[PDB]
C-alpha cells in the first residue's frame, strides 16, 4: 500500500538497488561507450568523399571495425595487452580501428570496377577501463583477483604510458538556445546569445549575436530614430541591421517581417519599440540588393558582384544557425527561428521577461569523454583525408596507379590522440594556443576516495566573483560542500552521488511521435495562429506550435515513465508564462533521480521496496524499478518548473495548508553531498567552511587507496 | 491607435492629410493608394505604463502545478472558490505588488486583482 | 563645513591643500570604519607624499 | 494560350478540396493497397450544433479515424497540376482542412515502437571482434 | 543608504579614479534651515536633478489644423480661454500637436509648480517654440505644445526629436548628475 | 431537419498512378489574394540560378500584375502524406499525394533601390536627412 | 570566539546572506524546488 514511517529502509534500499544497477563512475563509462558505438561511426560515415582525377578516383568509407585491444610485439605476434602489463611497461592501453575502403574507379569507359579493402588499420584508440569494449568487462571478482586486477577499483580512466589518465567533463555554454544578456558597459544595451551547432557531427559551434543599439547621440533626431536592433552574422567582418538580414532570407514584404517578428499584432508598445529597424532599413528592397550588402563586408570582398552575391547566400545557407537546417530550402525554418530569436530580444527589452543567468546550470552542459573524444576524433579524421588526398594527388599526378594500404599512415591518428589525451593540449599539437589546457590530469590515488572524487568531476573554463559562486540550481547536482580551497575555489566541482550526466540520444524517435500527433509542422502553418498557441522546441530548433499543450505534456511524460518510443533520458519543459514546451535531447545535460509523485502519495508502494529489498536472485533492480514508473529522471531543466518535497511522511501528508500539488519527491536529502564530502558525519552541524575544508582533505587522507597495490 | 497597409500592394502606410479637404488621409507612399481616417488618431503613447497587466495574462498559467492555491477569493462568474495568485513579475511596468489572480476552472479563467 | 568624497572634484575645486586634508580625513574614515586604528603618522605622511 | 501560361478554369469554378494529413501505418497502407480502387469509408456526422468526421479502415485493407477539422482562415490553399504534358492546371481552392488521429491510446505506441527499431534498423554501430585481425599487410 | 568602503574603496583612493564608483557629498544647511524640515524639504527640492520624465504620466502627438478642432474630448475649456485672444495664430501654428500630462502625485511631491515649468521651457528654447498654459482646476493637468511660426525634415519628425529632447534634458529643477538626495 | 440529424457517408479512393503531378500553392491569408482579378497567369522557373532543383517565379496578368516567387518546403515529410479531397458526381472521395509545397510571397513593383548606388546613401549612415525624400531623388 | 558564535551554536544560526541581500531567485522567482513560487518569507530566503 505505502511505507508510513518505514521510509528510511525504504529509501536506503532503492538507494542500495541504484547504486548496485550503475554505480559511481556511469557517467564516464556510458559517455565513452557512446563515443565508441555511435560517434566513431557518425564521424567517419558523415565525412566528405575523396574525388580526385582522365580517370575519376572516388572513395567511400564504412563500418567501424573494433578488435580487443593487443600488443604489437617487436615479433610481430599480436598479443592480448592487460591493463597490468599496460601500467608495468609503459604501453598505451589501446586497441587498433578498422575499416573498409570502397576504391570505385572511372576511367570514362564504364571500367567500374570498385575494389573493397576490408579491414584497412587507420590508428590505436585508447580504451579505458571497464568499458564495453574493454578487457575486463563482465569479468568477475575472481577472474579480477586472478588477473591481478582489483575488484574493488571503479576503473573509469585511460592509460597512456603507463599514467593512469583521467578526463574532466568540462563546461560549456548549452548549444542551440537563445539567451539574453545585459552588458553593463558595452555599447550594446540587450544582447542575444545563440551559440548554435548542427548534431554534434559536421562543425563546431558557430554563435549569432543580436543587440539593441543602446540610447545614444541624443538631442539630435538621432533620439527620433531611438534604439536600433543590430546582428553580428558570422564571418562578417562587422555589424549589419536586422530586417535587411531577413530581406537576404527572400522575404522583402514587411508584412510578412513583422508577421514573423511579432506574433500578436495588437501591441502598439512593441510595435513602436521594433520601428526604428524599418526606417533604418527603408533603402534594402528586394533580395539581391540585399545579398550584394550583406556579401560585400565579408572577410574577403568579392571580385564581381556575381561573387559577393555567392558569398553571401554560402555563408547564410551553411554557417548562419545549421542546427535549424542546411537543406538549401529550409529558408522558411531560418527566417522563423530568427524571428523568433528578435522576439525574445523584444521582450527582454520591454521587460515582460527577465534576463536569463549565465551561471545557471540548467542553461549549461558537461562535455564528458565522449564529446570530447568526438571532437578530437573529427579534428584527426578531416587531417588525414587531407593527408590522403595530398598524398593521391602527388602520386596520381605521375599517373602509374594507387595505392590505400601505404597511402594511409595510422601514424597520424594514434599520436594525435595520444599526446592530447596525454599532456591535456587539448587540441592538435602545432595550435597549443587555442589548444584549451587542463584536460586529462593525472589520475590522483592517495585513497579511494581521491580516486572516486577525481573521476566524478567538473570545471569550468575561467580562468570577477559572478561565475565562481554557488548557485541554487546546484541542489543535488554538484555537491554544495567540495570545492578546491586554492586560487581554482568555485570552477572546479565534483558530481553530487546520485548525479547522472545525460549520454545523449538522437531526437528522430521524439519527432516522427510530434507530427503524427496532431502538431502542425511549421511550413504548412498560418503565421496569425501563432499567438493563439504553444510553441515547440527538439533541441532548440524550431519545429511547430500545437494548440493542446497539457495534453502534450501529459502524453509525453506517459511515455517517457514507461520507456516508449521516448528515451527515459529525455526531458520536456513547459514555460507557460511564454507558451513553450522544449524538449531536450543532446548529450552534456546533468540529471538526478525523483520519486513520482501522484495527487498526493507517492508512486514506490510497499511491493516494490519488498522487490527490491529481495534484490538478489529476483532479476529486479533500478532499471525494473523505472520500468513501473515510479521514479523518473528529473534534469536542472525540468527542476526549474516543478515542485519537491523533503520527506513524505512529513510532508505529503495533510497539514496545515502550505502546498497540495507536490510533483515529485526526494529519494533522500543528504543524496546532495559528493564523493569526498559524504563520508563527513554530522555535515549539518558543522559549519560550511569546515565541510569544505574536510572535503578537500579526504582526497588527502591516506589509506589502502587500491587493493592490489603490491 | 494601429496601424494599416495596403488594399492591393500589400505594402506600410503613413499618415497625410489632405490639402484641399483638410482630412487626415492615410496614403500609400510606396503606392497611390489612400483612404480617409475614420479615428482621426495619429499617436498614442504611454509612457509610465498605467495599463494593467490583466489585459495580457494568459488563462491556462491556472493549471500550473507549481503556483501557489488560496480557497478564499471565489471567482465571479463561476463560484469555484478556489484559485490561485501570483505577482506581476514585470520589471518596469509597474511598482505595485499588487497580486493578480485568475480562476482554475477548467473553461473559467475570468481573471481579477484585489 | 560642506565636503565631498571624490577627489578630483575637491581638487579642482578647493585646492592641493584641501586634497591633503579631506584624502587623510577619509582614509582615516575608512581604516578606522571596522574599529582597527593605525597612527596619525603614516596617513599623513602618505597624503603628503 | 502558351507554355507558361497557367489555367485558371479550376479557380473560376470556385472549387473546394480539402487538405488531410495521414499516419505513416495509414499511408503505407494505401502504398501496400497499390490502388486497387476501393481503400475505406469516410464518414461524416452532422448534429445540430456540432460536425462530426471519422474514417474507417477497410477490413480487407487491415487484415476508426476521426478527423478534426482545423480553421482555415489563417491562409488561402490552392492546388495546382503540373502534367506530363507540360501543362499547368490550376485544380482549386482548398475549402477545410482535416487532420487524422489513430484511435488507439496504449497499444498505438506498440506500433510506434516498431516502426523505431525499423527506423533504427539500418542506423550503424561499431561491432566488436573477439580476435584481432591479421589479414592486413 | 550607504557608502562603499573596504578593499575597493582603498583601490580607488590610492589611485585616483577620474569616475568614483559611489560618489556622495554631504551637505551641511547654514542657518534657519538647518532646523527647519520644511526648509530642508525646500533645499531638497531645490537641489535634487528633476527631469521631465520624472513628473511627466503620458504624451502623445496629434493633429489639429484648426485650434476649435478640439480633437481631445475635454480640452475645449482651457483652449477656447486661451485662444480669445489669437497670438500669431493667422501666420502658421504647425498642425502637429504635442500633447503631455503631468501626474499630480509627483507634482505635490516634488512641491514645483507647472506655470514656472512651461516658464522653463519657453525660456530656455526662447521663440522657436510655441507653449500652452493650462489651469489646475481640470482633472488632469494637460500640456500642449506647438511649434513657431515664422519660419526638409517635416514637422512631425522635428516634433518628435524635440519631445525626446525635453523628455531626457529640460532640467526642470535641480542641478545635474545629482541622482538623488 | 435532415440538417440537424444529417448523415454522410461517401467511398474512399486512390488511384495507383496520376498522369498529371499534384502539388500546391499556398499564400499568406494577410495578403489578401483575389482570384478574381486571377484572368491570366504564368507559372516558370527561375532564371537566378543561371531546373526541377530550382525555385518557382509566378507572374500575374503579365508584368502590370502582383508577381510571386515559389519556395519548395526545406523540410522532408517522411511521417507524413498531405492528400486533397476532390468532391466528384459519383461521391467517392479520391485522396492524392501531394509531390510538393510551393509557397509564393508577392513581390513589389516599384523603382527599386540598387547596391552600387546603394553605397551612396551609407555615407549617411545615421545622418540620412528625411527617410521620406530618398524615393523622390531616384 | 564571540559571543555571536555562541548564539550561533546555541539558538539560532542566523540569517545567511550572498552578496548582502538574502539568498536570490535563481530559479524562477523562487530559491529552491521545494519553496512555492514567489516567497519571502524566512525559511525559503535564507534564514536558519
Ligand atoms: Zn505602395
Ligand atoms: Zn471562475
Amino acid at each position: 500500500e505505502i511505507t508510513p514511517d518505514l521510509w528510511q529502509e525504504a529509501c536506503w534500499i532503492v538507494i542500495s538497488s541504484y547504486f548496485d544497477e550503475k554505480g559511481l563512475v556511469r557517467q564516464q563509462l556510458d559517455s565513452f561507450d557512446e563515443f565508441i558505438q555511435m560517434s566513431v561511426q557518425r564521424i567517419v560515415e558523415d565525412a566528405p568523399p575523396i574525388d580526385l582525377q582522365p580517370p575519376r578516383y572516388l572513395l567511400k568509407f564504412e563500418q567501424i571495425y573494433l578488435s580487443k585491444p593487443t600488443h604489437w610485439e617487436r615479433d610481430g605476434a599480436p598479443s592480448p595487452m592487460m591493463p597490468n602489463e599496460a601500467r608495468l611497461r609503459n604501453l598505451t592501453y589501446s586497441a587498433p580501428l578498422y575499416v573498409d575502403i570502397t576504391k570505385t574507379v572511372i576511367k570514362e569507359g564504364e571500367e567500374q570496377l570498385q575494389t573493397q579493402h576490408q579491414k584497412t588499420f587507420i590508428g590505436k584508440i585508447p580504451i579505458m577501463l571497464r568499458s564495453t569494449y574493454c578487457l575486463l568487462n563482465g569479468l568477475t571478482d575472481r577472474d579480477l583477483c586472478e588477473l591481478n586486477e582489483c575488484p574493488l577499483d571503479p576503473g573509469g580512466y585511460f592509460i597512456i604510458n603507463g599514467s593512469e589518465k583521467v578526463l574532466i567533463a568540462q563546461e560549456k555554454m548549452a548549444t542551440n538556445t537563445v539567451y539574453v544578456f545585459a552588458k553593463k558597459d558595452s555599447k550594446y544595451a540587450y544582447t542575444g546569445e545563440c551559440r548554435s551547432c548542427l548534431e554534434n557531427s559536421s562543425r563546431p559551434t558557430s554563435t549569432i549575436w543580436v543587440s539593441m543599439l543602446a540610447r545614444g547621440g541624443q538631442g539630435a533626431k538621432k533620439s527620433a530614430i531611438g534604439q536600433r536592433i543590430v546582428a553580428t552574422l558570422p564571418y562578417i567582418k562587422q555589424e549589419v541591421p536586422i530586417i535587411i538580414v531577413f530581406r537576404a532570407l527572400g522575404f522583402v514584404s514587411d508584412r510578412d517581417i513583422l508577421e514573423h517578428i511579432i506574433y500578436d499584432f495588437e501591441d502598439p508598445e512593441m510595435m513602436e519599440m521594433v520601428k526604428p529597424s524599418l526606417d533604418e532599413a527603408f533603402v534594402i528592397q528586394e533580395q539581391n540588393v540585399a545579398l550584394n550588402f550583406i556579401g560585400s563586408r565579408g572577410a574577403k570582398p568579392g571580385v564581381t558582384k556575381e561573387k559577393r552575391i555567392k558569398y553571401a547566400k554560402e555563408v547564410l545557407q551553411k554557417e548562419m544557425l545549421p542546427h535549424v537546417g542546411v537543406s538549401d530550402f529550409c529558408e522558411t525554418k531560418k527566417a522563423y527561428f530568427l524571428g523568433y530569436m528578435v522576439h525574445r530580444l523584444l521582450l527582454a527589452a520591454l521587460g515582460r521577461r527577465e534576463l536569463d543567468d549565465r551561471d545557471h546550470y540548467g542553461n549549461k552542459r558537461l562535455d564528458l569523454a565522449g564529446p570530447l573524444l568526438a571532437f578530437l576524433f573529427r579534428g584527426m579524421f578531416k587531417n588525414l583525408l587531407k593527408e590522403v588526398r595530398i598524398y593521391a594527388q602527388k602520386f596520381i599526378d605521375r599517373g602509374k596507379d594507387f595505392n590505400l594500404e601505404l597511402a594511409i599512415k595510422t601514424r597520424i591518428i594514434s599520436d594525435g590522440l595520444k599526446y592530447s589525451l596525454a599532456t591535456g593540449n587539448w587540441g592538435d599539437q602545432k595550435k597549443a594556443h587555442q589548444a584549451r589546457a587542463g584536460v586529462s590530469q593525472v589520475l590522483n590515488r592517495l585513497t579511494f576516495a581521491s580516486t572516486l572524487s577525481h573521476l566524478r568531476r567538473l570545471n569550468s573554463p575561467i580562468g570577477l566573483a559572478k561565475p565562481r559562486q554557488l548557485h541554487n540550481t546546484l541542489w543535488g547536482m554538484v555537491c554544495p560542500a567540495e570545492t578546491p580551497e586554492g586560487h581554482a575555489v568555485g570552477l572546479v566541482k565534483n558530481l553530487a552521488l546520485m548525479a547522472y550526466i545525460s549520454v545523449g540520444s538522437q531526437p528522430s524517435p521524439i519527432l516522427e511521435f510530434l507530427e503524427e500527433w496532431s502538431m502542425e509542422n511549421l511550413e504548412e502553418i498560418s503565421p496569425a495562429a501563432i499567438a493563439d498557441a504553444t510553441k515547440i522546441f527538439v533541441n532548440g530548433c524550431w519545429v511547430g506550435i500545437h494548440k493542446d499543450p497539457e495534453q502534450l505534456m501529459n502524453t509525453l511524460r506517459k511515455l517517457r515513465r514507461q520507456m516508449d518510443i521516448i528515451v527515459s533520458e529525455v526531458s520536456m519543459i513547459r514555460d507557460i508564462r511564454e507558451r513553450e514546451i522544449r524538449i531536450y535531447t543532446d548529450a552534456g545535460r546533468i540529471c538526478r533521480p525523483l520519486l513520482i509523485v501522484e495527487k498526493q502519495k507517492l508512486l514506490l508502494k510497499k511491493r516494490h521496496i519488498d522487490q527490491l529489498k529481495e534484490r538478489e536472485y529476483n532479476n529486479y533492480s533500478w532499471q525494473d524499478l523505472v520500468a513501473s514508473g515510479v521514479v523518473e529522471y528529473i534534469d536542472t531543466l525540468e527542476e526549474e518548473t516543478v515542485m519537491l518535497a523533503m520527506t513524505p511522511d512529513d510532508l505529503q501528508e495533510k497539514e496545515v495548508a502550505y502546498c497540495s500539488t507536490y510533483t515529485h519527491c526526494e529519494i533522500h536529502p543528504s543524496m546532495i553531498l559528493g564523493v569526498c564530502a559524504s563520508i563527513i558525519p554530522f555535515p549539518d552541524h558543522n559549519q560550511s567552511p569546515r565541510n569544505t575544508y574536510q572535503s578537500a582533505m579526504g582526497k588527502q587522507a591516506m589509506g589502502v587507496y587500491i587493493t592490489n597495490f603490491h | 491607435v494601429g496601424i494599416r497597409f495596403c488594399q492591393e500592394c500589400n505594402n506600410m502606410l503613413y499618415p497625410k492629410e489632405d490639402k484641399e479637404n483638410r482630412i487626415l488621409l492615410y496614403a500609400c507612399r510606396n503606392c497611390d493608394y489612400q483612404q480617409e481616417a475614420d479615428n482621426s488618431c495619429i499617436y498614442v503613447n504611454k509612457i509610465t505604463h498605467e495599463v494593467d497587466e490583466l489585459t495580457q495574462i494568459i488563462a491556462d498559467v491556472s493549471q500550473d502545478p507549481t503556483l501557489p492555491r488560496t480557497e478564499d477569493h471565489p471567482c465571479q462568474k463561476c463560484g469555484h472558490k478556489e484559485a490561485v495568485f501570483f505577482q506581476s513579475h514585470s520589471a518596469r511596468a509597474e511598482d505595485a505588488m499588487r497580486l493578480y489572480y485568475v480562476c482554475t476552472a477548467p473553461h473559467c479563467g475570468h481573471r481579477w486583482t484585489e | 563645513r560642506t565636503t565631498s568624497n571624490d577627489i578630483v572634484e575637491i581638487f579642482t575645486v578647493l585646492g592641493i591643500e584641501a586634497v591633503r586634508k579631506a584624502l587623510e580625513r577619509e582614509l582615516y574614515h575608512v581604516i578606522s570604519f571596522d574599529g582597527s586604528y593605525v597612527n596619525y603618522r603614516h596617513l599623513a605622511l602618505l597624503c603628503d607624499t | 494560350a502558351e507554355r507558361g501560361e497557367l489555367d485558371l478554369t479550376g479557380a473560376k469554378q470556385n472549387t473546394g478540396v480539402w487538405l488531410v494529413k495521414v499516419p505513416k501505418y495509414l499511408s503505407q497502407q494505401w502504398a501496400k493497397a497499390s490502388g486497387r480502387g476501393e481503400v475505406g469509408k469516410l464518414r461524416i456526422a452532422k448534429t445540430q450544433g456540432r460536425t462530426e468526421v471519422s474514417f474507417t479502415l477497410n477490413e480487407d485493407l487491415a487484415n476508426e479515424h476521426p478527423f478534426v477539422l482545423q480553421s482555415v482562415g489563417g491562409q488561402t490553399l490552392t492546388v495546382f497540376t503540373e502534367s506530363s504534358s507540360d501543362k499547368l492546371s490550376l485544380e482549386g481552392i482548398v475549402v477545410q482542412r482535416a487532420e487524422c488521429r489513430p484511435a488507439a491510446s496504449e497499444n498505438y505506441m506498440r506500433l510506434k515502437r516498431l516502426q523505431i527499431e525499423e527506423s533504427s534498423k539500418p542506423v550503424r554501430l561499431s561491432q566488436q571482434l573477439d580476435k584481432v585481425v591479421t589479414t592486413n599487410y | 543608504k550607504n557608502v562603499t568602503l573596504g578593499v575597493p574603496r582603498l583601490k580607488e583612493l590610492i589611485n585616483i579614479s577620474k569616475k568614483p564608483k559611489t560618489p556622495s557629498l554631504t551637505v551641511f544647511l547654514l542657518g534657519q534651515s538647518a532646523r527647519d524640515a520644511e526648509r530642508a524639504k525646500d533645499i531638497l527640492c531645490r537641489l535634487e536633478h528633476t527631469t521631465l520624465r520624472k513628473v511627466t504620466a503620458n504624451t502623445a502627438i496629434y493633429y489639429d489644423p484648426n485650434p476649435q478642432s478640439t480633437v481631445v474630448a475635454e480640452d475645449q475649456e482651457w483652449v477656447n480661454v486661451y485662444y480669445e485672444m489669437p497670438d500669431f495664430d493667422v501666420a502658421r501654428i504647425s498642425p502637429w500637436l504635442l500633447r503631455v500630462e503631468l501626474d499630480r502625485k509627483h507634482m505635490t511631491d516634488r512641491k514645483l509648480t507647472m506655470e514656472q515649468i512651461a516658464e522653463k521651457i519657453n525660456a530656455g528654447f526662447g521663440d522657436d517654440l510655441n507653449c500652452i498654459f493650462n489651469d489646475d482646476n481640470a482633472e488632469k493637468l494637460v500640456l500642449r505644445i506647438r511649434i513657431m511660426n515664422s519660419d526638409k525634415m517635416d514637422d512631425d519628425v522635428f516634433l518628435r526629436c524635440i519631445e525626446s529632447n525635453m523628455l531626457t534634458d529640460m532640467t526642470l529643477q535641480g542641478i545635474e548628475q545629482i541622482s538623488k538626495v | 431537419g435532415p440538417s440537424s440529424q444529417n448523415v454522410t457517408e461517401y467511398v474512399v479512393r486512390v488511384p495507383k498512378n496520376t498522369t498529371k503531378k499534384y502539388n500546391i500553392m499556398a499564400f499568406n491569408a494577410a495578403d489578401k489574394v483575389n482570384f478574381a482579378t486571377w484572368n491570366q497567369a504564368r507559372l516558370e522557373r527561375d532564371l537566378s540560378n543561371k531546373p526541377e532543383d530550382q525555385p518557382w517565379l509566378l507572374r500575374v496578368n503579365g508584368k502590370s500584375g502582383r508577381k510571386f516567387k515559389g519556395i519548395k518546403k526545406g523540410g522532408v515529410t517522411e511521417n507524413t502524406s498531405y492528400y486533397i479531397f476532390t468532391q466528384c458526381p459519383d461521391g467517392a472521395f479520391e485522396a492524392f499525394p501531394v509531390h510538393n509545397w510551393y509557397n509564393f510571397t508577392p513581390l513589389a513593383r516599384h523603382r527599386t533601390l540598387t547596391a552600387e548606388e546603394a553605397e551612396e546613401e551609407w555615407e549617411r549612415r545615421n545622418k540620412v536627412l528625411n527617410h521620406f525624400s530618398i524615393m523622390q531623388q531616384r | 570566539g564571540s559571543k555571536i558564535n555562541i548564539s550561533q551554536v546555541i539558538a539560532v544560526v542566523g540569517q545567511q546572506n550572498v552578496e548582502g541581500k538574502r539568498i536570490p531567485f535563481g530559479f524562477k522567482h523562487r530559491t529552491l524546488p521545494h519553496f512555492i513560487k514567489d516567497d519571502y518569507g524566512p525559511e525559503s530566503r535564507g534564514f536558519v
